[PDB]
Formats: structure tokens, sequence, C-alpha cells
């Protein structure tokens, strides 16, 4: 009979998620509690 | 006022082929043709490129590639006869000669 040869491919990416932003965000907002409370 | 700018491609037929001849090639063998198309002749003008190709199997190339415009000067380059053997073996020898390092009899 007839086989295929093989095959070939292609490929198209997606955008990644680093999510990593928030993690400074955090820790700013845990420094702006603690000097919060010790103004008080 | 702009000077020359020199592209040199080589095995010119490893990318440009006939369209509609290869299958398989998921489509990639078959867009980069009609950019380099588009890109050498377009709907803007260009003045001042000069686009250098060899090859081993000429008749393989696309058509549309080798009108007047795009390739014009087609040159084949064949085996020599005595006196083109003649004069390549005279620039091989030459620096052998000027040394004395070349014998008095061939």
């Amino acid at each position: 009979m007839a086989e295929d040869a093989d095959m070939r491919n292609e490929l198209e990416e997606m955008q990644r998620r680093a999510d990593q932003l928030a993690d400074e965000s955090l820790e700013s907002t845990r420094r702006m509690l603690q000097l919060v409370e010790e103004s008080k | 006022n702009s000077g020359l700018h020199i592209i040199i491609f080589d095995e010119i037929d490893a990318i440009c082929k006939q369209r509609g001849s290869m299958a398989g090639s998921t489509g990639v063998h078959d867009t980069v043709v009609n950019q380099l198309l588009s890109k050498i002749d377009g709907v803007e003008q260009l003045n001042n490129i000069l686009v250098i190709g060899m090859t081993n199997r000429p008749d393989l190339i696309d058509e549309a590639l080798l009108r007047p415009g795009r390739l014009e000067v087609k040159m084949e380059i064949g085996l020599p006869d005595e006196k083109g053997r003649l004069q390549i073996l005279h620039i091989h020898t030459a620096r052998m000669r000027g040394h004395q390092l070349l014998s008095a009899d061939v």
C-alpha cells in the first residue's frame, strides 16, 4: 500500500503569566501596615 | 544619492521553488516566495539594490522570479578548454615560480 512519508509540525505560542508584580505590591502593603501601626 | 547595497543569496533553490508543486510543508515554504517577490519589486520604488543568486539546478526555480526586472542577467559557468586550462594552471603556480621553488624541468 501507500505508507504516508511521516509529517511535520508548526507552532503558535501564547502569552505568559508572570504574576510577579503582585508579590512586590503585597510586600509594600505590609510595610504600609507596619508603619501605620507604629505611628499611632 | 545613496550608495549600493549588495545581497548575496546562496543555494537559492533551497527556499525558492515553483508554487504549488511542493506539498506537506505546512505553508511555511509557500509564503516565503510571496514575501520575496513582493519585496524585490513592489508598489514602492527601490533603486539601490543588487541581488546575486547561484545554483546547480537552474530549472527548478520559480518562473515568476526570472522575468526581466527581478533577475535579468542569467549566466552559465561551464568547463574550460585548452586555453582555459593553460590560464588556470598559470595562476596557481605563480608564487612557486617567484621564489625559485619550482624546478626548471616542469
